[PDB]
């Protein structure tokens, strides 16, 4: 299970991910508030799409399993999406190790 | 590694007298030493201390007690399988 | 003490401790006696032990940082925080007592946790009771009953932090090295017993390979060294 | 301070009887006890400390090492059970392993800085074994080998587990059963034919075969004259030889102190370089090859030189009798020159004038070319210009090790600031963080060894029985059964009687089971007890 393998088209999927990082408010559109939020472990680092009632609300370290999910891109930067179909579920809390070097978001 | 084994169907202790070589005796006290038993460790040890098996004794006394042991346990030998 | 009842409880233990327990022979019992674990572990909710104690069984060294940080923002952010750094010391030095076993593996070491633990205290009263309560396991030490882990977190943080943390350790130093005849002069000779048994338990036990160069390290002050020469001339 | 390691044979082959009537293990503590007699009689004998060493496994071959007072020695001497099996090389490795212990975090092994006679630890092994073949769990190996499985840091640069200040001397117990008395007995001790006497041989020491306990006496007697500070060099005869054992045979050289002192250090087999990553491996006796051609023993004034006296051997004495102290044989070690194979000498063997003793000089690494030099320098003076020149172009023949005592000769003589002064070691890098680095593993095993030679344990009580994880244990040694506090320790024999005896001692209304050697101690009993009113053929029979 790395985070390198986050696919379009894939079902059924099990992946296991950290939100170690917060979202930063930023503007889209007009009215709406579609923020970003960037994790990384040892595998690899992915974007997740974070909208403005989960960002207001969250803090840093739950666990979060999407199923029927499909990829996206905004802007260059690869990121998740849920819906028409999808649907997200919390497993546990702090039962992890992470690892910071493998960021691709750097310059 | 024969002596190593421990599903003896001959009588252990009672062959002991038997032994000359001091080598052998030595290996099974050190043998019965390792598994605990300390009883027949103390019949090896007898055994090894008896005057006549000195390893250092003038040769033909070394020899008669070789042969007067052989002469026994063949006899035994013979009772037993004849 | 400043409640005029617990000073006359003490001044009556000082003019006759039998008379408030007839067995209660006086403080000797009192001193040379142990603290128990409960009591140090039994103020912490159990989420932040359960956290303290998965720091130092799967995190490695050098992640510490956003754990630490997460707690200290989220909670330790009050003007009574500083006292509860000293309650934590106390928790980490009287409770945590990892094997020897997890001690020789690359597990993050304690020296990080008690520096970083040190380095928070952002005011002078906050800095010398997170001191005293480090230095209190220090007055009556006992090596059959008590374990080395009281000092070896101590003793690692003054070999690693000679290079980068002078600071910590000359203060540390300074602190430890005054507390001897400020603390009872009736009972300064307990004091220096407990540090001549933790210096001797740290040489039978060499978690260094020698204890000379940082008795006698050129960087440290004239008069640290001085007294450190004139006090224990049996580690020279 | 020498140290005497006792490595007493604990095979089951030392309960084999004499015609004294005690075992090989009885006469084998005698023997020990006696050798100690006899060594108290001379005064130097306070200095030493013992070491005993026997055939068990590694964890309890070990039970008087560093750190172990007399008493513990004899404690442990005592109480040796003779159960193993005549391993004798593993217990030879572990007995050399535990004399070297110290030896590299110390540093006195000068490794790569030529051999120090005056760095000497002094050490003999006395094995007292009999005669009996070896034995291991697999057969009989007929043939000494030391292992090396599991190595000591460091010790491939010797490549020998014998070092050079050591000497095994063996105590093969021949005694027969019955009584054989001989004429032949009144002959010196013979050399004994066992596995051990080659590698007795090759250290400097020799085996002893007493069948007898008057010759068991004399071979100790022998023994206790055998010990003597110093170190164990190899001579052999270089050029045409003028074959005896005279050509070539391990010998001891004395090393008195007045702690011991000296300055010029015997050169290595190798010429020293800055650029191979590691030192190569050094024999543990240095061959130093002689020349049988007569020189002249030269010497100049306040030259920092070392005697050494060669053990006496009777050949060499009998070859050396012949009166000619004026005249000296050259001595080099093969291998110390850049270029040549054979070296140039660094030393003679003048014997003495009286002609006693036949003592061993040792000088610069070239002496004949340098005391020339020096006693030109020393006579007409400000040394001139092309003397600096030969003494540079000796120096590029002339290996590095050297000047640094040449520098402090050259201090003490009254040349301060001579060439010298630039300084040197000519070793790599690599090899000097590989010396810190084995000084600090051998701190670490040595600690670790010394917390170790105490094993409080004793062995598992278990039985390993078979379905063909339920033992049944052996009987409780040292359990102290308290059968007052216990009551299943109460056998049903004597149930009742103690039964009353519990009673009575609950109510209102173990001991004298004390050691032998605390049952008669009437100091400490009487220690313990107030003071009184103040006051106003054999040997020993107690109460002095």
């Amino acid at each position: 299970t790395f985070v390198k393998d986050i696919k379009p088209g894939l079902k059924n999927l099990n992946l296991i991910f950290i939100v170690l990082e917060t979202g930063r408010v930023t503007k889209t559109k007009d009215g709406h508030e579609v923020r970003t939020c960037k994790v990384a472990d040892k595998t690899g680092s992915i974007n997740i799409s974070v909208w403005d009632d989960v960002g207001n609300l969250i803090q840093p370290g739950d666990i979060i399993r999407l199923t029927k999910g499909y990829a996206s891109v905004f802007k260059g930067c690869l990121t998740l999406y849920t819906g028409r179909g999808g649907d997200l579920q919390k497993i546990g809390e702090f039962c992890m190790v992470y690892s910071e070097v493998p960021n691709f978001s750097e310059p | 590694k024969s002596l190593q084994e421990q599903n003896s169907h001959d009588a252990m202790d009672s062959y002991y007298d038997y032994i000359w070589d001091v080598t052998i005796l030595e290996y099974l006290t050190y043998l019965h030493h390792k598994r605990g038993e300390t009883d027949k460790r103390q019949i090896a040890i007898k055994a090894i201390g008896q005057t006549e098996l000195n390893a250092s004794n003038p040769e033909e006394v070394l020899q008669l007690a070789a042969q007067r042991r052989k002469k026994k346990f063949l006899q035994a030998m013979a009772k037993l399988y004849f | 003490a400043r409640i005029p009842e617990f000073e006359l409880l003490w001044k009556d233990i000082i003019h006759n401790p039998q008379a408030l327990s007839p067995q209660f022979t006086g403080i000797l019992q009192l001193l040379q006696s142990r603290t128990s674990r409960k009591f140090l572990a039994c103020r912490l909710t159990p989420d932040m032990e359960t956290k303290l104690l998965f720091m130092t069984s799967r995190v490695r060294f050098g992640q510490q940082k956003r754990y630490q940080d997460w707690f200290q923002r989220q909670y330790l952010s009050t003007p009574d925080s500083q006292s509860l750094r000293c309650d934590l010391i106390r928790y980490i030095c009287g409770v945590v007592h990892p094997s020897n076993e997890v001690l020789s593996s690359d597990i993050l070491p304690r020296w990080a946790i008690i520096g970083w633990l040190l380095t928070t205290c952002t005011s002078n009263v906050a800095a010398s009771n997170a001191k005293l309560a480090l230095f209190y396991d220090w007055l009556f030490f006992s090596p059959d009953k008590d374990s080395i882990m009281n000092i070896e977190p101590a003793i690692l943080v003054m070999h690693h932090s000679m290079k980068p943390h002078p600071a910590i350790t000359a203060t540390l130093l300074d602190f430890m090295c005054r507390i001897i005849p400020n603390f009872y002069p009736p009972l300064e000779g307990h004091v220096r017993q407990g540090v001549f048994s933790s210096l001797n338990h740290i040489v039978e036990k060499r978690v260094l390979a020698h204890l000379a160069p940082l008795f006698d390290n050129p960087k440290l002050d004239k008069e640290l060294r001085a007294m450190l020469r004139e006090k224990f001339p049996e580690f020279c | 301070m020498p140290i005497l390691l006792f490595l007493i044979d604990t095979s089951a082959s030392m309960n084999q009887r004499s015609h004294l009537g005690t075992t090989y293990l009885d006469t084998a503590k005698g023997a020990v006890e006696t050798f100690m007699k006899l060594r108290a009689r001379d005064p130097a004998s306070r200095g030493d400390r013992y070491m005993l060493v026997t055939f068990e496994e590694p964890p309890y071959a070990i039970k008087a090492g560093w750190k172990e007072n007399h008493a513990t020695f004899m404690n442990e001497l005592k109480n040796l059970q003779a159960e193993g099996l005549t391993t004798l090389g593993q217990s030879l490795r572990t007995a050399f392993d535990l004399l070297n212990l110290n030896r590299l975090v110390t540093g006195i092994d000068n490794y790569g800085q030529g051999r120090n006679p005056f760095f000497l630890e002094p050490a003999i092994i006395i094995t007292i074994t009999d005669g009996s073949k070896l034995t291991t769990t697999s057969g009989v190996q007929d043939e000494l080998h030391l292992p090396l499985n599991s190595p000591l840091p460091g010790s491939e640069l010797t490549k020998e587990p014998f070092r050079w200040d050591q000497r095994l001397f063996a105590l093969v117990l021949r005694l027969p059963g019955t009584m054989s008395v001989e004429s032949e007995q009144l002959t010196g001790v013979p050399l004994d034919d066992s596995a051990i006497t080659p590698m007795c041989e090759v250290t400097g020491g020799r085996s002893y075969s007493v069948c007898s306990p008057r010759m068991l006496n004399q071979c100790l007697e022998s023994l206790v004259q055998k010990v003597q500070s110093g170190v164990v060099i190899n001579f052999e005869k270089a050029g045409p030889d003028p074959s005896q054992p005279w050509h070539s045979c391990h010998k001891l050289i004395y090393v008195r102190p007045n702690v011991p002192i000296g300055h010029w250090p015997v050169p290595e087999s190798f010429w020293p370089d800055q650029n191979s990553p590691t030192l190569p491996p050094r024999t543990s006796h240095p061959v130093v090859k002689f020349s049988c051609t007569d020189c002249e023993p030269m010497v100049i004034d306040k030259l920092p030189f070392d005697k050494y006296e060669l053990e006496p051997s009777p050949l060499t004495q009998f070859i050396l009798e012949r009166k000619s102290p004026q005249t000296c044989w050259q001595v080099y070690v093969s291998n110390s020159a850049k270029y040549s194979e054979l070296g140039h000498p660094f030393g003679y063997l003048k014997a003495s004038t009286a002609l006693n003793c036949v003592n061993l000089f040792v000088m610069p690494y070239n002496y004949p070319v340098l005391l020339p030099l020096l006693d030109d320098l020393f006579k007409v003076h400000k040394p001139t210009l092309k003397w600096r020149q030969s003494f540079e172009s000796y120096l590029k023949t002339m290996p590095p090790y050297y000047l640094g005592p040449l520098k402090k000769a050259v201090r003490m003589m009254g040349a301060p600031n001579l060439i010298a002064d630039s300084m040197e070691y000519g070793l790599s890098y690599s090899v000097i963080s590989y010396l810190k680095k084995l000084s600090q593993q051998a701190k670490i095993e040595s600690d670790r060894v010394i917390g170790s030679v105490g094993k409080k344990v004793v062995q598992e009580t278990g039985i390993k029985v078979r379905s063909r994880g339920f033992q049944v244990a052996l009987l409780n040694k040292d359990l102290k059964p308290q059968t007052f506090r216990n009551a299943y320790d109460i056998p049903r024999r004597n149930l009742l009687d103690h039964l009353t005896r519990m009673r009575s001692n609950l109510l209102k209304s173990q001991v004298h089971s004390v050691p032998i050697a605390q049952m008669g101690n009437y100091q400490e009993y009487l220690k313990q007890v107030p003071s009184p009113l103040r006051e106003l053929g054999m040997m020993i029979d107690e109460a002095d």
